[PDB]
């Protein structure tokens, strides 16, 4: 359960819906960047 | 074997749960941090020419 007081944290923890364990930042951040 | 991070960890949080150390621990850690290194001069004309 995530209920933290009402704050929202669904951005920056780690998103297990991907195959990649990766927060939708984390995979902002990583598709931004071409290697 | 494939590299292991470390024991996973489960926290019991709740939304009126604290925990509070009833005791404490003195721990004392060494720390070690190269400050200068070998001083040291060369001379060519004695070590480019013999
Ligand atoms: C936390 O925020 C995310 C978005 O940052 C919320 O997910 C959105 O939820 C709305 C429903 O209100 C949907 O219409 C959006 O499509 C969702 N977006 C994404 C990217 O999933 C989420 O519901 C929020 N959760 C809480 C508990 O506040
Ligand atoms: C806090 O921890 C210390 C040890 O880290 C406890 O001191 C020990 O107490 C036991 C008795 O239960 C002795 O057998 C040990 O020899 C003690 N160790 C030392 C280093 O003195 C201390 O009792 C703990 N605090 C409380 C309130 O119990
Ligand atoms: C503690 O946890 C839940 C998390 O959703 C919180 O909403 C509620 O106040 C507490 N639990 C219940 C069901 O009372």
């Amino acid at each position: 359960i995530k209920y933290f007081g009402g704050f929202n944290f669904s951005q920056i923890l780690p998103d297990p819906s991907k195959p990649s364990k990766r927060s939708p930042i984390e995979d902002l951040l990583f598709n931004k960047v071409t290697l | 074997y494939t590299m292991s991070l470390g024991a996973e960890n489960s926290v019991a949080y709740s939304n009126n749960s604290i925990a509070i150390p009833t005791n404490f621990t003195i721990s004392v850690t060494t720390e070690i941090l190269p400050v200068s290194m070998t001083k040291t001069s060369v001379d060519c004309t004695m070590y480019i020419c013999g």
